[PDB]
């Protein structure tokens, strides 16, 4: 697919400026940085938990492993 | 055409897939993995290909070969470093840009997704190789084992084995096909990403947000062909810090012992970006089983595309599966712990869990939690 | 006990495919049956949705979205495809069963 | 000539952790030294020890290496 | 039991990304092992030829090679024959073949310490310890004949006798010759040994870190320069009614 | 003022430019290099053979 | 040799546990190890083959 064949468009004006004549560094700290957290903050509840699940599931297991290995002191209290 | 960028057979093909390509103007950075991809493909192609003009294919010379091409050849050692690294950023890659694919039902273009299977595993199929190639523990060991893996085929198996590696036992001739291999496959790799490419451009590059995207639509080159060079700096500079910092940060030092075929290293771990599937294999105890699982447990991608029932296709609007999603991406980054991980009680289990939960959230909850979404709409 | 009404706003607010501030349909993924039902579209609704994707995705392109105020309100989405796209699958499953 | 190392150790061998740890030693050791037949090894004991005593080494023994 | 010490880790004068290998050390090192290892550790990939420029100058390390003969080449009567070591031969092998070192350590096989440093997880760090902590086995366990108790070695019997004690030796640079001190100083040698890259390879991670830092902005900057033609934008829908 | 003398003279004709990447990055790597390995060498004083060279050549 | 929960054979690539007979007791593995043709020609004799 190329262009000219894509879509029935109408009626949608759009302005746009050349890169010069804007700044492409933008606004940060008054749109930029705030929208980053809006996301942090939106999907932090949404990825973290299971990953946070996993950490667990491996210091368990890692810790037991490693306590499995350590001799009961009363596995021959005489 | 007064345009020439579009009148010469060659010059178009690039005018017309590097520039004018018609792409959504909407997309992350999960988008350039695959450029970065062809980027390994060649950052392997090129390292390896100016590696094989030092090695010398043979036991008696295999190992110590590389060691020489080290050692000896100007910058051979940042050659190797380079490769053996790539093999990872490559898997990264693949890796994420599965994920992305994955959750954003990339795999509904199908084809273009059937060829990506395909090259991940030649991908697999080719870093198999290759990595026996230096020769050391461990590149014999995988040798016998992934070799012998096709052991299970009945019938046709045992000897399939005694043919895959040269005669009766990994040995030279089984290293020179080997590395044979090696050189002709990568070449595969960059063809059939050409029919990857060719079946994509068919139906155009998805989008994040999984609806039509001809209502916008930016050009390819101004856009793109930035962002592309820009994603390849950012994921090159990891890369290269570990090649120039800590090159064997990722690569298993056991290997740095030359073979011995009288004694497998106790503590075999196979390479990180096969762990997962390696854990599978191991949690199912049987032959046949052991591979069985292992065959699914990467040729399962094929079934993706027929296990997709969200009325919507990418899934940024079904919370739900949504963390079905990252049930599964942190399963599997477990399945791999417990892969690095010896066999006792703490683990096992939690292994074939795992290795039990990565094919149910595949094969079952998610188009479960799927088909559910959508009557949560109404559907 | 617990409302299937009351679930599905909830569903609805947790998609959040109101904060782009597209209706549901707006979302549905293009399969043969939508394009038709999309293509019997009236032209009113139609440049309407095109629009309210292409605000979508310029969105999107953008990173950021639409003001708490723009999003629409679950009671309010209207599922001006759903009418269609059914007429659509029947008028299918109709033929598909003919032609046996 | 005297190696830095001993020395180190010396000290080492007198922080906190190491005297709870060389004494949880000690005894295990007369413990099973005392027996005629018991399967115990003391040898877990032992790297609490050195795990333990090695560690401040390394925090300072190549201070005094050239 | 699979149970195993892990060992602590040490300071090197080498560890940071960015810090080269103290190649006065590792002269010592070469010492060390050329004057004590070099007598049961072959380290077939490394020569003489090296160390010229890193530690060593080339009439010292010819001379330096002179000091061994070497089995070379057939006569015109074709026979092997020893002559001096030139400086390209590669370090002496000190058995003609492993089952013959087998045969001269009580049954075990001194491994080549070329790359012994990246062959052994923790390096240095380990190698460093196994040498400098040697021990009696506490109770219960018991080393067989021939064998000696490193609790860093996994089985904790290795094969090797405590191959470095003080005064050993004597760094003609006039350097304590500490077990510790000199066993330090092995170390440092078995890593340049194992990648005498080191250095030249950090120096170029130092460099590229500097073109990451300068490029990527500098491309981001790009990156967005000409995005804002669409980061800027904004639609509007006009029907006529 | 720089910038503009700069885009001017040297960024305006696609011809310049690239005449000026060129001899740029001559200096660029002139530059760039011994600043690097001062950088570098300096982080390691007395380490290096040129550092210890001398022993059998002083310092 | 010498390690493993059978106090005979242990195969540290997929955790099969072999018996001191060589027989497979735990794990994936399918049959147990492989005895070679042998006999014994004297006290200390041991032919294998
Ligand atoms: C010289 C300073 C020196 C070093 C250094 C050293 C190190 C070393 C290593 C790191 C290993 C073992 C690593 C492993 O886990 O297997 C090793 C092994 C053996 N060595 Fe050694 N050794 C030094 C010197 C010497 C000398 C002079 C002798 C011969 C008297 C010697 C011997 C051996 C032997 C035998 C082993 C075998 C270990 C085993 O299989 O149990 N070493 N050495
Ligand atoms: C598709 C990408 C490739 C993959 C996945 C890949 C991966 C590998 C891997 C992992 C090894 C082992 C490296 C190690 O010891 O750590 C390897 C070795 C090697 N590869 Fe590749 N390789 C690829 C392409 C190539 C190409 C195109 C060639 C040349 C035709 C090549 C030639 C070699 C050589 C010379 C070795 C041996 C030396 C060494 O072990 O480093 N590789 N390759
Ligand atoms: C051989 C290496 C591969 C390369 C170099 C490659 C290249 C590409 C490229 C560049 C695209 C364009 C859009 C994007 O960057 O995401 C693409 C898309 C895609 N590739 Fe790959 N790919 C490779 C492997 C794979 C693999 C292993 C899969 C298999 C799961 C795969 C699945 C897809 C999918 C689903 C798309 C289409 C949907 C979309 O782009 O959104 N690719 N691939
Ligand atoms: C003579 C040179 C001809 C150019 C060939 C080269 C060409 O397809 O270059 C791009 C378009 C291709 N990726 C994309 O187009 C692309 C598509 C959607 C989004 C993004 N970006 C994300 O934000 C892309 O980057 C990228 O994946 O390389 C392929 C795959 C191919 O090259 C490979 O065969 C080379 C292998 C075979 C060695
Ligand atoms: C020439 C090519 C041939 C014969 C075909 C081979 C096929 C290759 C396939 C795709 C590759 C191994 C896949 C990643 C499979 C599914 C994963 C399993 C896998 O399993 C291993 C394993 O069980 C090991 O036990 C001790 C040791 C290993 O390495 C030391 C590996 C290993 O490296 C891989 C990776
Ligand atoms: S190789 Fe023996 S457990 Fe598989």
């Amino acid at each position: 697919r190329q262009f000219g064949h894509l879509t029935r468009v109408r009626h949608l004006i759009t302005y746009s400026l050349s890169p010069f004549e804007q700044r492409p560094f933008p606004h940060y700290f008054s749109k930029g940085v705030p929208n980053v957290w809006r996301r942090l903050r939106a999907c932090i509840l949404r990825v973290a938990p299971p990953f946070l699940a996993f950490y667990l599931l491996y210091t368990w297991g890692t810790q037991e492993f490693e306590k499995s290995k350590r001799k009961n002191p009363a596995a021959y209290v005489n | 055409a007064p345009n020439i960028r579009k009148s010469h057979p060659l010059l178009k093909m690039i005018n017309n897939s590097l520039i004018d390509l018609p792409a959504p103007s909407n997309i992350s950075a999960w988008w350039n993995f695959g450029s970065l991809l062809a980027v390994c493909l060649m950052t392997q192609i090129l390292t390896g290909l100016l590696l094989a003009m030092h090695y010398t294919a043979d036991t008696s010379l295999a190992f110590s070969s590389v060691a020489h091409t080290c050692r000896n050849v100007q910058y051979g050692w940042l050659i190797r470093n380079l490769h053996a690294n790539g093999a990872s950023f490559f898997f990264i890659c693949i890796f994420l840009h599965i994920g992305r694919g994955l959750y954003y039902g990339s795999y509904l273009y199908k084809e273009t997704w059937n060829t990506g299977v395909i090259l991940l595993l030649t991908l697999m199929a080719t870093a198999f190789v290759g990595y026996v190639l230096p020769w050391g523990q461990m590149s014999f060991w995988g040798a016998t084992v992934i070799t012998n893996l096709f052991s299970a085929i009945p019938y046709i198996g045992h000897t399939l084995v005694e043919w895959a590696w040269g005669g009766f036992s990994v040995d030279n001739p089984t290293l020179t096909r080997f590395f044979a291999l090696h050189f002709l496959l990568p070449f595969a790799i960059a063809g059939i990403t050409i029919i990857h490419l060719t079946f994509l451009h068919e139906s155009g590059s998805n989008n994040p947000l999984g609806i039509s995207s001809d209502s916008d639509k930016i050009p390819f080159h101004p856009y793109y062909s930035f962002k592309d060079i820009l994603g390849l700096t950012l994921m090159l500079t990891p890369f290269l810090t570990l090649a120039l910092f800590s090159p064997n940060l990722l690569g298993d030092p056991e290997n740095f012992t030359p073979a011995n075929p009288l004694v497998t290293p106790p503590h075999i771990k196979p390479e990180w970006y096969f762990l997962f599937a390696y854990a599978i294999l191991r949690s199912i105890p049987n032959k046949l089983g052991g591979v069985l699982a292992l065959a699914a447990s990467v040729l399962i991608l094929f079934l993706i595309p027929f296990l997709h029932k969200s009325k919507q296709r990418t899934m940024t609007f079904r919370p739900l599966s949504q963390t079905l999603f990252w049930l599964l991406v942190a399963n599997l980054l477990i399945l791999t712990w417990i892969g690095s991980q010896p066999v006792e009680h703490p683990f096992i289990i939690i292994g074939q869990m795992a290795s039990l939960s990565y094919f149910t959230i595949l094969l079952i909850l998610f188009p479960t939690i799927g088909t559910l979404e959508n009557k949560m709409l109404n559907y | 006990s617990r409302w299937l009404e009351g679930i599905r706003k909830w569903y609805y607010n947790a998609a959040g495919f109101n904060k782009y501030g597209l209706m549901r349909d707006d979302t549905i993924y293009e399969n043969d049956d939508v394009k038709e039902a999309i293509r019997r579209l009236p032209e009113n609704l139609y440049d309407d949705r095109m629009f309210r994707i292409k605000r979508a995705l310029d969105l999107n392109m953008r990173q950021q979205i639409l003001p708490k105020e723009q999003w629409t309100k679950y009671e309010e989405d209207v599922p001006y495809l759903e009418p269609y796209l059914k007429e659509v699958i029947r008028e299918r499953k109709e033929r598909e069963e003919w032609d046996k | 000539l005297v190696d830095p190392l001993t020395t180190v150790r010396e000290q080492c061998e007198q922080l906190e952790k190491c005297v709870k740890a060389r004494e949880r030693l000690e005894l295990c050791d007369e413990r099973v030294s005392s027996r005629s037949q018991t399967e115990e090894d003391c040898t877990e004991e032992l790297f609490d020890f050195l795990h333990a005593r090695d560690h401040c080494v390394a925090h300072k023994l190549f201070n005094s290496l050239k | 039991s699979d149970l195993e010490l892990h060992p602590p880790s040490y300071p090197w004068s080498h560890r940071g990304p960015l810090s080269s290998l103290d190649h006065t050390s590792i002269r010592r090192g070469f010492q060390v092992y050329k004057q004590v290892c070099s007598s049961c550790h072959s380290m077939d990939y490394v020569a003489y030829r090296h160390l010229v420029g890193v530690c060593y100058t080339e009439d010292e390390a010819k001379a330096l090679a002179e000091e061994v003969e070497v089995q070379d080449g057939p006569n015109e009567d074709g026979e092997m024959f020893m002559r001096p070591g030139k400086l390209s031969d590669y370090f002496p092998k000190p058995y003609p073949n492993p089952e013959a070192a087998r045969a001269a350590n009580n049954g075990a096989l001194p491994p080549d310490l070329s790359y012994i440093v990246r062959a052994r997880h923790g390096g240095e760090d380990y190698v460093f310890s196994l040498l400098t902590g040697y021990c009696e086995p506490p109770t219960g366990v018991s080393v067989r004949e021939g064998l000696y108790f490193n609790p860093y070695f996994p089985g904790q019997a290795i094969g090797m006798a405590p191959p470095i004690y003080n005064d050993v030796l004597e760094f003609d640079d006039g350097t304590p010759a500490t077990m510790s001190q000199v066993a330090k100083d092995v170390c440092t040698f078995l890593r340049w040994a194992a990648e005498p890259e080191h250095d030249h390879r950090k120096r170029m991670g130092l460099k590229m870190l500097l073109m990451m830092g300068l490029l990527v902005p500098l491309v981001y900057y790009m990156k967005r320069h000409k995005w804002s033609v669409l980061k800027s934008r904004k639609l509007a829908y006009r029907p006529p009614k | 003022t720089l910038t503009a003398r700069l885009y001017s003279l040297l960024f305006r004709r696609t011809s310049t430019f690239a005449l000026t990447i060129v001899v740029g990055a001559l200096l660029f790597e002139r530059a760039f290099d011994q600043g690097a390995d001062a950088i570098y060498e300096h982080i390691n004083e007395g380490k290096l053979w040129k550092h210890i060279k001398h022993k059998y050549e002083n310092k | 040799a010498n390690a493993g929960d059978f106090g005979g054979y242990y195969c540290p690539c997929h955790g099969s546990h072999y018996d001191a007979s060589g027989r497979i007791r735990k794990g994936p593995a399918p049959l147990n190890l492989e005895v070679p043709s042998y006999e014994f020609t004297s006290d200390d004799m041991v032919i294998v083959g």
